[PDB]
RNA sequence: GCAUUC
RNA sequence: CGUAAAGCGCACGCAGGCGGUUUGUUAAGUCAGAUGUGAAAUCCCCGGGCUCAACCUGGGAACUGCAUCUGAUACUGGCAAGCUUGAGUCUCGUAGAGGGGGGUAGAAUUCCAGGUGUAGCGGUGAAAUGCGUAGAGAUCUGGAGGAAUACCGGUGGCGAAGGCGGCCCCCUGGACGAAGACUGACGCUCAGGUGCGAAAGCGUGGGGAGCAAACAGGAUUAGAUACCCUGGUAGUCCACGCCGUAAACGAUGUCGACUUGGAGGUUGUGCCCUUGAGGCGUGGCUUCCGGAGCUAACGCGUUAAGUCGACCGCCUGGGGAGUA
């Protein structure tokens, strides 16, 4: 059964980046979109839209630099068999910075720059390069 | 495997009205009933095992289902095993 | 412009799926191209050849179906381009200087033909020698005098001189192809959806090309 | 048809 | 963990692990700060002293831990109310060697009785054993009995797997389609456990035509405890119970999502419909070839051995040994 909705976005990104696809669609979620919302501020994702009220629906313009796709590696960390809790001091970096890990905190969903620069730790959610 | 005609008096007995036949109660009831009459099927045709692999997916669904119930409700839990007469 | 033909492409059953972008209907079983879609990328190959015809650039011919094969001549021969209308040696880029020697036997060749030597008695030197220079005319003829590599690539099908385009792309040579439905795109650099056999659309498209070297020549 | 071994 | 060691033969399932979506609430997990504690030495960092060093020594950091208090509420969990997409129920149909019980038919083999009929038949590479003048084989008529269901028949269908083919009836499981209604997370996986599980084999009682381990004879051969031939018992069949093993194989565990295509088979269904052994869609199951990708390679390739997630099983050089 479907347990990781977090794990199945992931994948569809990844698959479609490799598809070439434009855009993406899947069931949508408020966790999704604070995913979906964070991802976009960086550029990793043109944009994000969500269409219906009682079959939400969350769809992803996925965008290419150089014909390649942007998104060179996306991977799920925590996951319900093992889930990951970071402090402050502990916060991972992917590709020494130039990558970005999606930290959820009791503020919110944010990168784990944002995170270190508030001073809290959480959940980290994926790695993304 | 039932009759329309028996299973309509099921869901008329057991659910809100003619027209719930999604009710936990009538699930239950529509099982049981089902349960109860392969019983001399399976008195003399001892050796049909292919048959028996059905029954028993019943067996299983209807303690499933008696499980939810029981753990949603149970109120109406006991009084749908009373009605029923199993859980011995 | 957008005139008569070209649109018919290969039936849905050997159709190639990288090219959905550039299909426009499956009408009667028989994929049409998207015609509006193809004329900025023609237009674009065409002017892309007229910068490189400025540049005093050498465009080669590629052309090996029968259907073409008389065609692509007659575009080398209204301009003063280089073509193979014929088999398409495997390394005629990639060793050119491996042939490069077969284009000089041409040279001794064709001047004991024009110069009368081989006017011997021997039929050994009249026929046997001598039957073998169609062999590399017809072979060689259209790339005597390139004197090197090429500057750009037009081939008239992407998928049945693919050996065409693999050299041109370890060369890094740009590449303009005509690609029909069933052909292999992301081989070549400026790709022209369309048809590869119908006449009237070969004879369109080395006539197109002939004119902007002309002009881009000057 | 049968027909081993170094 | 397809073929190198490694996916239980296949299922149902308790404990356990994990779990769709919305709101409120709790603040257990989690996170932040503070306090207490975390002996000294040692390690660690900046200094000091023995001629330098080892060594000794000052201060700090560290001791990643634990407990309490104060706060945060994104996520997980608890609690309450929800929601319909997961899952399930109902209505109407469709296909099928799905299973259990009973009956019945036709062809053929063998045997028994009788007629016609005469010297061979049968078998092999060749031959003999064998059968036959006590009348065989061949041919015709009647009868008995057992087993299997030609053609249809098809990388066709069904089933969890093993497996399941004449026809008919009785009982019965599952799957799939069409719209419509209903329940409202009731789900996924599964150690132990339990059930099913080819063939051979075992127990009791039947049946026994054909076939056939063992066995016998005749051949072959240097020998032939075999291959070939003529015979032939257990067994193969039925009822009940046991055995629980197969190269039980897709050598590929189960469930869910995602990811270019092409040509067929099979079984539903919608639609255009006069220009039918038509035209365009939409489901289930299934065969073949192939793209990206993956793989040590071979190859797999939307039915993954691709990209992910949940849970379980299993492997750790060969032999000894799946043996004591
Ligand atoms: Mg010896
Ligand atoms: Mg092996
Ligand atoms: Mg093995
Ligand atoms: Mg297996
Ligand atoms: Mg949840
Ligand atoms: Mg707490
Ligand atoms: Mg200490
Ligand atoms: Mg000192
Ligand atoms: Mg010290
Ligand atoms: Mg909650
Ligand atoms: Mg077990
Ligand atoms: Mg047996
Ligand atoms: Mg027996
Ligand atoms: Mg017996
Ligand atoms: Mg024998
Ligand atoms: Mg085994
Ligand atoms: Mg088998
Ligand atoms: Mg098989
Ligand atoms: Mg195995
Ligand atoms: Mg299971
Ligand atoms: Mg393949
Ligand atoms: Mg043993």
């Amino acid at each position: 059964s479907m347990q990781d909705p977090i794990a199945d976005m992931l994948t569809r990104i990844r698959n479609g980046q490799a598809a070439n696809k434009a855009a993406v669609t899947m069931p949508s979620s408020k966790l999704k979109v604070a995913i979906a919302n964070v991802l976009k501020e960086e550029g990793f994702i043109e944009d994000f839209k969500v269409e219906g009220d009682t079959k939400p629906e969350l769809e992803l313009t996925l965008k290419y630099f150089q014909g390649k796709a942007v998104v060179e590696s996306i991977q799920r960390v925590s996951r319900p068999g093992l889930r990951i809790y970071k402090r402050k001091d502990e916060l991972p970096k992917v590709m020494a910075g130039l990558g970005i890990a999606v930290v959820s905190t009791s503020k919110g969903v944010m990168t784990d720059r944002a995170a270190r620069q508030a001073g809290l730790g959480g959940e980290i959610i994926c790695y993304v390069a | 495997s039932l009759s329309t005609e028996a299973t309509a008096k099921i869901v008329s007995e057991f659910g809100r009205d003619a027209n719930d036949t999604g009710s936990t109660e009538v699930q239950v009831a529509l099982l049981t009933a089902q349960i109860n009459h392969l019983q001399g099927h399976f008195a003399e045709h001892k050796k049909d095992h292919h048959s028996r692999r059905g029954l028993l997916r019943m067996v299983s669904q209807r303690r499933k289902l008696l499980d939810y119930l029981k753990r949603k409700d149970v109120a109406r839990y006991t009084q749908l095993i009373e009605r029923l007469g199993l859980r011995r | 412009m957008l005139k008569a033909g070209v649109h018919f492409g290969h039936q849905t059953r050997y159709w190639n799926p990288k090219m959905k972008p550039f299909i426009f209907g499956a009408r009667n079983k028989v994929h049409i191209i998207n015609l509006e879609k193809t004329v900025p990328m023609f237009n674009e190959a065409l002017a892309e050849l007229n910068k490189i015809a400025s540049r005093k650039g050498k465009i080669l011919f590629v052309g090996t179906k029968r259907a073409a094969s008389e065609a692509v001549k007659d575009a080398a021969l209204s301009c003063d381009q280089f073509f193979v209308n014929h088999r398409w040696l495997g390394g005629m880029l990639t060793n050119w200087k491996t042939v490069r020697q077969s284009i000089k036997r041409l040279k001794d060749l064709e001047t004991q033909s024009q110069d009368g030597t081989f006017d011997k008695l021997t039929k050994k030197e009249a026929l046997m020698r001598t039957r073998e220079l169609e062999k590399l005319e017809n072979s060689l003829g259209g790339i005597k005098d390139m004197g090197g590599l090429p500057d750009a690539l037009f081939v008239i099908d992407a998928d049945h001189e693919h050996i065409a385009i693999k050299e041109a792309n370890n060369l890094g040579i740009p590449v303009f192809a005509i690609v029909d439905t069933n052909s292999d795109p992301d081989g070549v650099d400026f790709v022209i959806p369309g048809n590869d056999d119908a006449i009237r659309a070969v004879t369109l498209y080395l006539g197109a090309v002939a004119a902007t070297v002309r002009e881009g020549r000057s």
